[PDB]
């Protein structure tokens, strides 16, 4: 019962409640989703301030 | 303040009374004595006098017992760094020989070894150190402080030492001679350290003492055979 | 003064301390091999700092955790006698230096920080680069209460301080200001340091610092800001060797005749370290318009420059009768102005490093170089005098040559040797001093025996392995100073002691003081042999002492030192002394069964 | 008088002992009864009114009573009143105070290797404090406690997570880059470093915010000093320390596992990389020979724990990803 | 627009500093003249 | 001095005050912490001395406030703001 | 480009204010001197 810290023990907390909703149902892909650019835009406003 | 001075005087009297029949005194007081030990500013005042009196009383109340002397075996490092003054009486008080042979570490050996360097002159501290030597079992323990460093206090003043000796003869110096004698007493024969020590000091003395004896003093005649 | 928020005191800034109250003046370190701090009681105050007190300068630092290094040091300093090997000790050695090196990084990561009351201070000295602390012992030798002033290199043992004001003006955690009469106190000693009321056996203006319960409220005083340092510029604490390009120097010596001389040593080439020290060292200082001796000149300095061996400035009679040797210079006629020379000026305001020209004070007089000598010298082969006249030109420029601080801290080290060894050597051969000074003169020499080699010792007397590392600039520093002469003088004084032979009365009787110092003496004299011939020019003096060697002491290798390197032209004077007939005759006078030495002379 | 009264509570929470309309005792039920009282204010004000050295060193022992297995309401119990009213800096500093004292003692402790050696009283207090903090922080995933590593008492009086790290940095000698890591490993002190190890790891697990700065950004150098246990083995190859070195390594890679827990981060991994060498996979392969040096044992790592010699490599192989 | 304004504006601003410096230089020069003074 | 003059349109009743680490070229901000004193037009240093008046015939402790143009850093004293609720009581 | 121009320009502009303040300060000082005047 001292399992295997939270990102494991999340799904043990799930499994009693049946609710299926933790598999990568449609959305995940683990592909790129390139986020460096948003940070660049944030840096760019900096210039305005 | 006045009340505090009176307690110290009373304690000294009580210590003498306790001392005249030691087992009984220690047992009865092992409570009061423990409190006194626990109790054990820097100025010439009512606290200074009390400290001196307390040290003397302890020297006497500590002096009667050995297991009770072992009962104050902790907290004794509070005077070993102090190097000078009142701590010496307690150090002298601590000795009965069998007990001394049975229990001392090397952490106070440099505690007077560096106390050979700093911490005042230590006139009685040589006797305070020779009593710590107290017995070649402590002679094996005495070679380490003899191995570590040279501090002595102008002891080995060869030709210069002879000139110094002449000054001493003209008019402290006797204490230095006694300290040298104590070191020699500690010397003793074979040990690795002991043999070597006996050798360097012995040669120096033989040339010099053979010479000092020829150009002689009366108290120096007492220690020179030692 | 266009300050908005500055002038407080900051980490990474140099400063100076000042005593107040029962004793007044600065804090210095008389002596450079020594360890005694000193408080001059009379010569210094807030408005008139005296001459030699460049040495009072103190630099400020961050803290520097003493611990790992302390453990290594403690292991190294013996008594345990065992429990040590390369697996423990040498694996701790490179486990010490890089975490010692990060202290040097953090030094360079705090260029300026407002210093609040209560934090660490970690004071440090300029010229010595050897900062002070105390110990938690009681080796206080004049007033017997619990302190010690040790100038140390590693030093991070109770060198942390905590600072508070004397008065309840500010609080704990407020910005200090220049002129704060602060208290100063080690974080583990407890007793704040104090200006004593004692003297000792030195110059009569001597005192020292003790550390007691009562207080000496010290006002710091500032003459230097931060973020302007070595940094290919000049400040009011630098030194310089102003070399020309006609002949690339000018000379400064004290003549017994009242005028003094700028002869040119028959050549000047490349503007190198190949130069007499005493002729060359001038310091550069600014005026700052302030009574306090200032620094950080940044154009329009109206500077003046001061000599190092003696204390004098410039002066000039403009047309009449330059290197005029004036001690005190608060006048106009000692303060100059300097030329742009292609650093164009409207508002240039930056003190560059390359080249300058000169103009005096208030008349704005052109300092040049002429073709005449003085002709008191009675036919020196080449000599030129330096004259000035208000004719403007573009010709007589000469360069601000920055001297490295490592070379000036070796110069005074050699100077402080002669100021100590050159005095004590005449008296212990005459009489008797404390025997602990014989111990003290030992590590005086033992610090010197690997000073000249340039490398910190690992063993005790292993001077043959570092022998393969020469550097001419240190031996020239030791040649031009009189250290060599003094040491040979010292040898003769013990020879006279034996007289008032050498093996019998001095070596065979005592065996402790005299054999050891000759071994300290011979390997130093052996160390100067292997680099250049001008050291070997001195062998035309040190031939009579090897003529009179007889203790079988260590000095016989100096004969090999005089002879191991084949000298043909040195021996043209060396064997050209012709006393080999005395020397091998002394070898023949060595009529004991020890013949090998005689064979060696013949072999040479 | 108050000490035995407090000491009475510790026996009252004491359970599973002495057994050989009556209410059936539940360990969870026992905790619940204590929680029903909620008399955690006795601890919630006891440290806040902390004066007795026996008391503060005793009340944390009472803290394991509300802790030690349950703490469902109990973790919610300390959460609200802990952000309750105006004693936070007076309380967190009070715990902080013990940490500072302990650090000084640790700094001034043993020196070097060339009726037993008793640990300092301050050091002993430290084990209890560490355990108390760990228990509070841990609940299987403690959201609010994790948020609570910081606090809004203005002053804020500590960052006890990073305040854990220096005390965790202290016990290993903190500057020993390496081989004196074995010179710092205390055979009687490792049991302190053991609980001192896992309490950091429990500080990490789950959300990557609150541990994420305190992984290797905290400026107390010793992130690699954390990973130095992965870097090599202990010099005193003791017997009970033979399992202990396994227990050390078993505690070791647990902290490394919480080192990189939520990926898609560069510099945080670089902290694991900036002190480490690329050849440590062969060091992990050395564990493969160490696990190859494993004798005839059937060890399976499921259900309650066990240190597998290959399992530590199995732990260490997780650092591959 | 920003580049041209920056440029012109910048130039003018930089150019002005120059007057001020000459006057300032003179003040210190007067102090030296005062010492030169017999 | 504490000279008790009723009407003060002269010069000898109007003072000037010290920077004391609020550095001034153009500081122009009247802070709250600490000041030192200087009188009008002579710019005289107001300090604290060690003498009493000794009209009081042995009060146990008393000191007079004297001024003299010797500059120092010692005799600062604080602008202590009083709450308006206490002056209206 | 804007950042560097802003920086240099800004610095120069801020620096100038300073001359003006000294002169202004003096005027009021002259008024005090006038009252000091006997």
């Amino acid at each position: 019962s001292t399992e295997y810290t939270g990102p494991e023990s999340y799904v043990a907390e799930m499994i009693r409640e049946r609710n299926l909703d933790w598999f990568p149902r449609m959305r995940a892909m683990s592909l790129v989703s390139s986020d460096s650019e948003g940070e660049q835009n944030e840096l760019r406003n900096l210039q305005e301030k | 303040s006045y009340n505090y001075r009176v307690v110290k005087e009373i304690l000294i009297r009580l210590s003498k009374l306790c001392v005249q029949e030691s087992a009984s005194v220690r047992k009865s007081r092992k409570q009061q004595q423990r409190l006194l030990r626990n109790m054990g500013k820097a100025e010439d005042t009512k606290m200074q006098e009390i400290m001196r009196l307390a040290h003397e009383f302890l020297q006497n109340f500590c002096a009667g017992n050995q297991q009770n002397q072992a009962l104050l075996h902790k907290h004794i490092n509070l005077f070993l760094n102090p190097g000078i003054l009142e701590a010496v009486t307690m150090q002298h008080i601590f000795m009965n020989n069998f007990q001394l042979c049975s229990e001392i570490n090397e952490r106070v050996v440099q505690h007077f070894v560096h106390c050979i360097e700093t911490h005042g002159r230590n006139v009685q501290y040589i006797k305070f150190l020779q009593t710590i030597v107290k017995i070649k079992k402590c002679q094996d323990m005495v070679m380490a402080e003899l191995v570590n460093s040279g501090e002595d206090v102008l002891v080995f003043y060869n030709d210069r030492a002879s000139f110094q000796t002449l000054i001493q003869m003209m008019r402290l110096f006797m204490y230095h001679i006694h300290l040298v004698e104590l070191l020699a007493v500690c010397t003793e024969g074979k040990n690795v350290y002991t043999e070597i020590k006996c050798n360097s000091l012995l040669p120096l003395d033989d040339i010099v003492r053979v010479v000092t004896h020829e150009d002689c003093i009366p108290e120096v005649k007492i220690a020179y055979i030692n | 003064m266009s300050d908005k928020m500055s002038s407080f005191l900051h980490i990474g800034d140099i400063c100076s301390l000042y005593a107040e109250g029962s004793t007044n003046g600065f804090i210095s370190t008389l002596g450079l091999v020594d360890d005694r701090c000193v408080v001059q009681p009379e010569a210094g105050d807030l408005n008139n700092p005296p001459k030699k007190f460049r040495d009072c300068l103190f630099k400020l630092c961050p803290m520097n955790r003493y611990s790992a290094q302390k453990q290594f040091w403690k292991a190294a300093k013996p008594g345990a006698n065992s429990t040590t090997d390369a697996v423990l000790l040498n694996k701790l050695h490179h486990a010490a230096d890089l975490e010692k090196k990060q202290n040097e990084t953090e030094n360079r990561k705090l260029l300026g920080t407002v210093i609040q009351y209560g934090n660490v201070i970690q004071l440090l000295h300029l010229k010595s680069n050897k900062y002070l602390t105390v110990n938690k012992r009681l080796p206080a030798l004049l007033e017997k209460n619990a302190m010690r002033v040790t100038l140390d290199e590693a030093g991070n043992e109770g060198s942390w301080f905590y600072i508070q004001p004397f008065y309840k003006l500010r609080s704990i955690g407020d910005s200090v200001v220049i002129g704060d009469k602060v208290v100063l106190n080690p974080v583990n000693a407890g007793q704040p340091l104090h200006a004593s009321s004692h003297q000792l056996v030195d110059n009569p203006g001597c005192n020292e610092v003790n550390s007691v319960n009562c207080n000496t409220s010290w006002k710091i005083v500032l003459f230097m800001k931060w973020s302007d340092n070595k940094d290919d510029i000049l400040k009011g604490g630098d030194v310089v060797r102003l070399f020309h390009a006609e002949q690339e120097k000018f000379l400064t010596c004290d003549e017994h005749r009242k005028k003094q001389h700028v002869f040119l040593r028959t050549t000047g080439r490349q503007s190198a370290t190949s130069a007499t020290s005493s002729k060359a060292l001038w310091e550069v200082e600014v005026v700052q318009h302030d009574p306090c001796r200032g620094g950080a000149g940044y154009w329009n300095s109206l500077f003046r420059f001061k000599h190092l061996a003696t204390g004098h400035y410039l002066a000039a009679e403009v047309d009449p009768d330059s290197l005029v040797s004036v001690p005190e210079g608060n006048d106009i006629s000692s303060i100059f102005e300097l030329d742009p020379t292609t650093l164009r000026g409207g508002d240039s305001l930056v003190p560059r490093n390359s080249y300058v020209r000169l103009r005096h004070l208030c008349t704005n007089t052109w300092v040049h170089s002429t073709n005449i000598p003085i002709d008191k010298e009675e036919e020196k082969p080449v000599m030129l005098k330096i004259g000035t006249s208000p004719l403007k030109e573009d010709k007589e420029a000469f360069a601000i040559v920055p001297v490295s601080p490592a070379e000036v801290r070796d110069l005074d080290f050699a100077n402080d040797a002669s100021k100590v060894l050159g005095s004590i050597a005449g008296k212990l051969e005459k009489g008797t001093i404390t025997q602990n000074e014989r111990r003290s003169v030992t590590k005086l020499l033992e610090d010197l025996v690997y000073f000249v080699t340039g490398g910190t010792n690992s063993g005790q007397d292993v001077l043959e392995v570092v022998f393969s590392k020469p550097n001419r600039e240190r031996q020239k520093l030791m040649r031009e100073q009189n250290i060599l002469k003094q040491i040979f003088k010292l040898l003769q004084a013990p020879f006279t002691d034996c007289g008032d032979l050498r093996l019998e009365e001095l070596g065979d009787q005592r065996h402790a003081p005299f054999r050891h110092i000759c071994r300290l003496c011979y390997r130093v004299l052996r160390h100067s042999q292997q680099d250049y011939r001008k050291n070997q020019e001195y062998i035309a003096k040190q031939f009579g002492f090897m003529q009179k060697q007889i203790g079988y002491d260590v000095l016989a290798e100096d004969t090999i030192t005089a002879l191991l390197h084949n000298n043909r032209k040195l021996l043209e004077k060396h064997i050209t002394a012709a006393e080999i007939d005395t020397f091998v005759s002394l070898v023949r006078k060595n009529r004991e069964p020890r013949f090998l030495d005689y064979l060696s002379d013949l072999c040479v | 008088l108050c000490i035995k009264v407090l000491q009475t509570l510790r026996e009252m929470m004491t359970k599973d002992r002495g057994y050989g309309s009556r209410g059936e005792m539940s360990l969870a039920e026992v905790q619940c009864h204590l929680d029903k009282e909620g008399a955690s204010n006795l601890v919630i004000d006891l440290i806040m009114n902390a004066s007795s050295d026996r008391v503060f060193h005793e009340s944390i022992l009472l803290a394991i009573a509300l802790l030690e297995g349950g703490n469902t309401t109990i973790q919610h119990s300390f959460f609200c009143r802990l952000t309750e009213d105006k004693k936070s800096e007076k309380f967190f500093k009070v715990f902080y105070d013990r940490m500072k004292v302990a650090q000084q003692e640790i700094k001034a402790t043993v020196t070097v290797n060339t009726d037993d050696l008793e640990m300092s009283a301050v050091i002993t207090i430290m084990q209890p404090i560490l355990r108390f903090l760990q228990l509070l922080c841990e609940n299987h995933n403690r959201d609010l406690q994790n948020f609570l590593r910081c606090q809004n008492n203005k002053t804020n009086y500590n960052l006890v997570c990073e305040t854990l790290q220096f005390l965790d940095c202290i016990c290993g000698s903190t500057t020993g880059g390496l081989g004196l890591l074995g010179l710092y490993i205390n055979e009687k002190n490792v049991a302190l470093i053991n609980q001192t190890l896992e309490s950091l790891t429990e500080y990490c697990q789950g959300p990557c915010h609150e541990n994420q700065n305190c992984i290797a950004t905290h400026e107390s150098n010793g992130i690699d000093i954390i990973t130095a246990l992965i870097l090599n083995d202990i010099n005193p190859l003791g017997k009970k320390r033979m399992d202990l070195v396994l227990e050390l390594k078993n505690n070791a890679s647990k902290l490394l596992l919480a080192i990189m827990e939520s990926r898609h981060d560069s510099e945080n991994a670089e902290r694991i990389l900036y002190n480490m060498r690329p050849k440590e996979l062969v060091e992990v392969i050395k564990k493969a020979y160490m696990q190859g040096e494993v004798e005839f044992e059937d060890g399976e790592n499921g259900e309650d724990g066990a240190a597998s010699p290959r399992n530590v490599g199995h732990n260490i192989y997780i650092l591959a990803h | 627009l920003e580049s041209t304004m920056k440029l012109v504006t910048n130039l003018s601003g930089q150019l002005s500093e120059l007057k001020d410096q000459m006057t300032e230089q003179r003040k210190q020069k007067q102090r030296i003249g005062l010492l030169g003074h017999p």
